[PDB]
C-alpha cells in the first residue's frame, strides 16, 4: 500500500520556526509533484504549498498566506517531502497533511502544529443506503471546467483523508466503483451510486486556479437507514 | 494544469 508519514508538529510561540517532514513509501514518489495541506476548525482545508519535479527544477508554488514564511522541499533520494515553517503566526495553527498523486489520492495522517476565491458545497446532504446522491462543486469565479481539475477528497473519523476522484472524472486507485466524478451543469460533482452506511463522511472538493488549490467547504453527507 | 501523471 502506499504510506506517507509525517513529523514535526508541536507546540511553537509566535514568531518561532518549526520543520515537518513527510516520507513516502509504496510509489515513485519522485515522478509525483506533493503538496502541503492544512485543516483548522476555523478556515477549513487549506493548500499551502506544492513542489514539482527534478525535471521542473523543482518548481515551487505557495498559498498567499505563507509565502515569503514557508518553504516546501523535496529529497528524492529519502522520497521525503517537508515544510520549513518560519516566522509563525496564530493563523498558522492547524493539522499539516502532505498530499499528492492525481492529484489528492494520497494523505498522510497530519501533524499538527499549535502556535501559541470561494469553492462552495451544499454544507449538508441526507441519503439512505442504495440512494443515488450527487454533492457538487461550485466556483465563484464562474463556470467549474476540466481547466478546474476537480478532485474529491473523503474525510472519515480521526481525521483520516482519502482522494476518491481526480481531474474531474478519474476514480483514484483502489477506489470503489460507486465514486464517480463529473462536470454537471457548470459545477463538479461526484456522484454516489448506490450509497453505503460507511460513506457517511465529509466530502471536500479541490478546484485548481492556474497555478493554485482552493478546497470547499466540505458537505457532510449522512447516511440515514 | 496541475500534476497530471495518472
Amino acid at each position: 500500500q502506499v504510506q506517507l508519514q509525517e513529523s514535526g508538529g508541536g507546540l511553537v510561540q509566535p514568531g518561532g520556526s518549526m520543520k515537518l517532514s513527510c516520507v513516502a513509501s509504496g510509489f515513485t514518489f519522485s515522478n509525483y509533484w506533493m503538496n502541503w495541506v492544512r485543516q483548522s476548525p476555523e478556515k477549513g482545508l487549506e493548500w499551502v504549498a506544492e513542489i514539482r519535479l527534478k525535471s521542473n527544477n523543482y518548481a515551487t508554488h505557495y498559498a498567499e498566506s505563507v509565502k515569503g514564511r514557508f518553504t516546501i522541499s523535496r529529497d528524492d533520494s529519502k522520497s521525503s517531502v517537508y515544510l520549513q515553517m518560519n516566522n509563525l503566526r496564530a493563523e498558522d495553527t492547524g493539522i499539516y497533511y502532505c498530499t499528492g498523486v492525481g492529484q489528492f489520492a494520497y494523505w498522510g495522517q497530519g501533524t499538527t502544529v499549535t502556535v501559541s476565491i470561494v469553492v462552495t458545497q451544499e454544507s449538508a446532504l441526507t441519503t439512505s443506503p442504495g440512494e443515488t446522491v450527487t454533492l457538487t462543486c461550485r466556483s465563484s469565479t464562474g463556470a467549474v471546467t476540466t481547466s478546474n481539475y476537480a478532485n474529491w477528497v473523503q474525510e472519515k473519523p480521526d481525521h483520516l483523508f482519502t482522494g476518491l476522484i481526480g481531474g474531474t472524472n478519474n476514480r483514484a486507485p483502489g477506489v470503489p466503483a460507486r465514486f464517480s466524478g463529473s462536470l454537471i451543469g457548470d459545477k463538479a460533482a461526484l456522484t454516489i451510486t448506490g450509497a453505503q452506511t460507511e460513506d457517511e463522511a465529509i466530502y471536500f472538493c479541490a478546484l485548481w486556479y492556474s497555478n493554485h488549490w482552493v478546497f470547499g467547504g466540505g458537505t457532510k453527507l449522512t447516511v440515514l437507514g | 494544469a496541475p500534476d497530471t501523471r495518472p
